[PDB]
């Protein structure tokens, strides 16, 4: 039994070996208690403000929308300490770990952004941190790897399976299975077994809360739609949460289309996968006809989670949120456009969301619409990637 | 069928504990795996626990992870696993055969269809590694409708409620990973088999002495496979030797 | 003649070829007008807040000071859009350029941070931007170079002289000398000919103003000292300005000591140079006994300006501010310490300031002192540099 | 001394315009530079404008930047420049010699000491490239105390106040970079010499025709040096040829 519903419609659940259930139940209980503890909230708010830099700016993009009836704002999570929205919830989870008397942190990471966020939160709050990262990822993420070590975290390469994020995910669970008494597993996205999808959303919901207050302040009304990329679903659910009950506000999640949905090389399981059970949850998965779990492909390292948070699958099923996809080339074009017209270098992950807003604008230039794109991260990290591609294409 | 019930009845009449080895189907190849399995049976295995290679065995340690790697290197698929199961049962009519599965492979094309397929090939039980009792209803129901015993792991710290649920939900045997054994018997749980760490003959005798109906060697068998990959013949010889010793330790 | 005093005591002035005086006078006039124009101030405040991310956080560092009577706060300019304090004044100067009806921007850069800031400001405000960068610097700054181009700026390598910052500085002036009618020279530090030292200070003074408000809020009193690294002097004067009249507040500027003052390989002209006339100003210079201008050496690329702002030389002369130096090794140790104990990766420039605060703390652990270190920038850019050194030293 | 005054008086008696070439002292080497300078004088240069290599010539174009590079490659220092100046004057007693300096080299070890040194070697004027009239007081004062003419550049757009200041502050000649010429004469400025772009004989005749007392070839001479680095002999031959042509164009 649980204190909170582990499901969003048919999606979610706690599909973990029996040995891990006590850890999940323990975590759910501490989370429910923390949420009703004004002292926990004040400590979390203090770190977010004085250490991470919240509230983040909401930047209007007139140069981009000129000549159209689209007004576009970018929620600036790229300005959060660490360079991405990941920082929000690792601070909340690190505080939860301490509330439970835990002294160690276990984390998984693909692009290394969450790994870096877990390491910085652990460094700040005196937690011993160990990070699992698929060997293929450590290889292409040595900068983030070094950051993690400078911050005192132990980075552990995972060579099992495809040696990527899903593999690091398994290894994290395996570890926690035998150490949850003293270690907390700091999951990096709004997915996995309950209570994680719920906790991650709640520890990211300030994104949407701030956006709503900022948009009301600047435009005197709610956005016609908020747009966010979806890898695992944390930055998107963080932006969406506070707007779910505002029925007039469209919620648009953007999955990576990679080389194109038809090529099969993409990372859009929500709209182009099949429901399965993996990583402790029932949700749309990138998987073979046989049921073996596959990888998500995208020019962006961060949209590599081969599944998607159960709450997104649920919001999609009832029609509350709409999910689309954006290709590598479309994301690259938005990346260039934002650099040239606004002087902001967006993460390639976030560029997928901006690319979709650019499409909404360009396809119907005379449609009056107020849009907010969640700029989940900065793209300084993607400069090498973009450089090579542009050079390669002459 | 009632293979587990018939087996434990017989072992009891002989004041004997059961010895159950685990191996990954198709490891290192389909042909060698079938030979490995026949050798385990000839050497005295009372039942079998067979794994179907899965891409992300988040509930398994390094040994099993590598067994899957080897199986996949050989191109092993669940479909081939079910063909092997049919061949295994066709050769051995009474040994209980239990599968150790990951939820996605059971759920993939319909939970009911999966257990129906288990019943068709002659499988006796299924332990879904990542389905806790709390999420087990559809699995348990489908299993029972197809005369398949749903097996559950009773963890070290299993509190009373869990003990009661496991006792009520499981069939065939309880996968145990004194008080625990007494409570399980008290709640009329399926006979408990001690797992984890069972890698020496003395551990088999200790399990039976503690009150367990037997022991499952979760990975010791796979290690032997991994060590003798170079010589298939020596592999089977060593497998025969180990199982013989383990089984002998279960006798009164 | 001028509207404002071009000198700080004996330092400063307008030592430029006669042909450039009209440009300086024009700029000074527009600046004086802008400063009294509530509309200009509101537009500058709006960009700083909604685009750049001000106010920046003031982060207390308990992990670092534990066991001592030092309380340390870090003014988080590393969280400003762009990753460094440079962004503040390029936005103000870009707005000034527009107020003067200019459509083009000329900038010089060493580490590339100011070049990147000039490019992003120009991209945002529709200005055509060209950046001069010494060939040796372009070589070791290809990441920043590419950023500048992604943002639409023209990067022009300077091979004359030592091919470093001072050389880029000359080339910028040369260019402006013949184009000031339509182009504004966006100088990157609080140095050069009047009105630049004055304009840069005023467009960076929010650093200190925010710090004062934040420290009063959190501690109920002013800091015992504010500490900032000094390359050209902009982040330091930005932090110092609002505190100059608060006589109890120490102002400590930190110059790079490089391999050590005694080795001669350093970048500390204020305390270890000799007054000269160059780059349009009279100020302490890194120069030969002969009067030829030399380069400043430091493990940090950003503390390369071979002179120092005239206002710092002046504040030093009257004893209002104190200047010290920190070696490459001391800065590296502070860099590591901040990463490990606070989860913040500081720029190597800023690390010199933190290193000095760490020395004030460690040398007299029982001395009660409230310190603020201006964390002028983030050090993601310095990860490669630090990696190699640590690896090289085994 | 009154070398500029004596020179312009003579040129006037001959209804002649002055031709003044600029070269960087020590470019490409001290020895070749002394030969280059003697050739410019033999070919008809009425006065000389000589630059002292400076590390950061922020007021100079590419040609001069490279002249400095060459001079520094040769190890040229201000001290050696002053030794060359003494030798030059010792060989040519009446030609006016003006230096084109950067402020730091004048200020470096004392402004007064610098002009005292200029007076000692026999220099007649000093134009400090980066000292506008607004910052010129100490320079002008030191110059006058040491019988050195402080020279100022009168920029294209020079407004009236600037014209008046330049007319009042300068001596020797006004470095001009019709109305401008009339105003300078009107305010009794030192004779104006047209500079910038003066690279052909026709430009020299045009300057004198416009009312200027002559022309300064700011870089045409240095170009010739740069082009014939390969053959020192051809270099001097071409220098002689150019100066001869330029000077001839100044005659009535
Ligand atoms: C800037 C940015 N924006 C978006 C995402 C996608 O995840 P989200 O959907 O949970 O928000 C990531 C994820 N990053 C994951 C997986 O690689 C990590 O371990 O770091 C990111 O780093
Ligand atoms: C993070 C950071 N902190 C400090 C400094 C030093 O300059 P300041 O003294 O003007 O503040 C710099 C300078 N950077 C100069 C010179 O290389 C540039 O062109 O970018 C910096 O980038
Ligand atoms: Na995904
Ligand atoms: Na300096």
């Amino acid at each position: 039994t649980t204190l909170l519903n582990p499901y969003f419609g048919e999606f979610g659940g706690m599909y973990v070996p029996q040995i891990l259930m006590p850890a999940l139940n323990q975590l759910e209980e501490a989370f429910v208690s923390a949420q009703k503890d004004p002292e926990f909230q004040a400590q979390f708010a203090d770190l977010l403000k004085n250490y991470a830099g919240r509230p983040t700016a909401l930047t209007k993009c007139q140069n981009i929308t000129a000549g159209t009836r689209t007004t576009l704002y970018l929620k600036r999570e790229d300005l959060l300490h660490g360079g991405a929205h990941k920082t929000n919830q690792v601070l909340g989870q690190a505080l939860l770990a301490k509330r439970m008397g835990k002294s160690e942190i276990i984390a998984e990471t693909g692009a290394g952004q969450h790994g870096v966020a877990s390491a910085l939160a652990s460094a700040l709050l005196g937690l011993k941190c160990r990070i699992y990262m698929g060997a293929k990822d450590v290889e292409r993420q040595s900068p983030n790897v070094f950051r993690m070590r400078l911050m005192g975290a132990e980075v552990i390469p995972v060579h099992s399976g495809s040696a990527t994020l899903k593999d690091a995910c398994n290894e994290a669970l395996r570890d926690w299975s035998g150490s949850y008494e003293t270690a907390h597993y700091m999951l990096g996205t709004a997915a996995g077994p309950h209570p994680y999808p719920t906790i991650v959303r709640e520890f990211q919901r300030m994104i949407g809360e701030e956006t709503k207050a900022q948009i009301l302040d600047k435009e005197g009304r709610l956005p016609d739609a908020v747009i966010a990329c979806v890898g695992g679903g944390s930055n998107a659910i963080g932006m969406f949460a506070d707007f779910i009950n505002d029925t007039s506000v469209g919620l648009i999640g953007v999955e990576p289309g990679g080389h194109g949905i038809e090529t099969g090389e993409h990372g859009a399981p929500l709209k182009h996968g099949r429901v399965g059970i993996y990583f402790g949850m029932k949700a749309p998965m990138m998987q073979t006809a046989d049921g073996q779990i596959e990888e998500s492909y995208s020019i962006s390292a961060g949209l590599d989670f081969p599944s998607v948070g159960p709450q997104h699958a649920y919001l999609n099923s009832i029609g509350r949120a709409d999910y689309v996809s954006i290709t590598d080339d479309e994301a690259l074009e938005a990346f260039k456009t934002l650099c040239r017209h606004e002087g902001i270098i967006p993460a390639l992950e976030s560029s997928h969301a901006l690319a979709h807003a650019l499409k909404m604008m360009r396809e119907q230039p005379e449609k009056e619409q107020l849009l907010v794109v969640n700029l989940s991260g900065r793209g300084d990290k993607d400069i090498f990637t973009v450089h090579d591609i542009l050079k390669a294409r002459g | 069928m009632e293979r587990y019930e018939n087996l434990f009845a017989q072992l009891n009449d002989r004041r004997e504990g059961a010895f159950v080895p685990f191996v990954t189907l198709g490891d290192p190849g389909i042909e060698q795996s079938l030979k490995i399995i026949d050798t385990l049976i000839d050497a005295g295995a009372d039942a079998l626990e067979l794994g179907v290679p899965f891409s992300d065995p988040l509930a398994d340690g390094p040994t099993i992870q590598n067994a899957n790697l080897r199986a996949f290197a050989a191109g092993v698929t669940p479909a081939q696993c079910f063909e092997m199961l049919a061949i295994i049962r066709e050769k051995h009519p009474t040994i209980p055969i239990g599968l150790l599965m990951y939820a996605n492979l059971v759920f993939n094309n319909g939970i009911d269809a999966f257990y129906a397929r288990c019943e068709q090939v002659g499988v006796d039980s299924v332990l879904v590694a990542d389905v806790p009792v709390e999420e087990s209803a559809p699995f348990r129901q489908a299993a029972l409708r197809h005369n398949i015993a749903p097996i559950f792991i009773c963890p070290p710290n299993a509190d009373d409620d869990l003990l009661r649920q496991v006792a009520s939900y499981g069939r065939g045997y309880t996968y145990l990973l004194h008080h625990l054994i007494e409570k399980l018997k008290e709640y009329h749980a399926a006979p408990a088999l001690q797992g984890f760490g069972i890698s020496s003959p003395e551990q088999v005798s200790a399990a039976v002495r503690a009150g367990a109906a037997g022991a499952i060697s979760g990975s010791a068998i796979v290690k032997i496979i991994e060590k003798n990959l170079a010589s298939p013949k020596q592999m089977l010889a060593e497998l025969r030797s180990f199982v013989s010793a383990m089984k002998a330790a279960s006798r009164a």
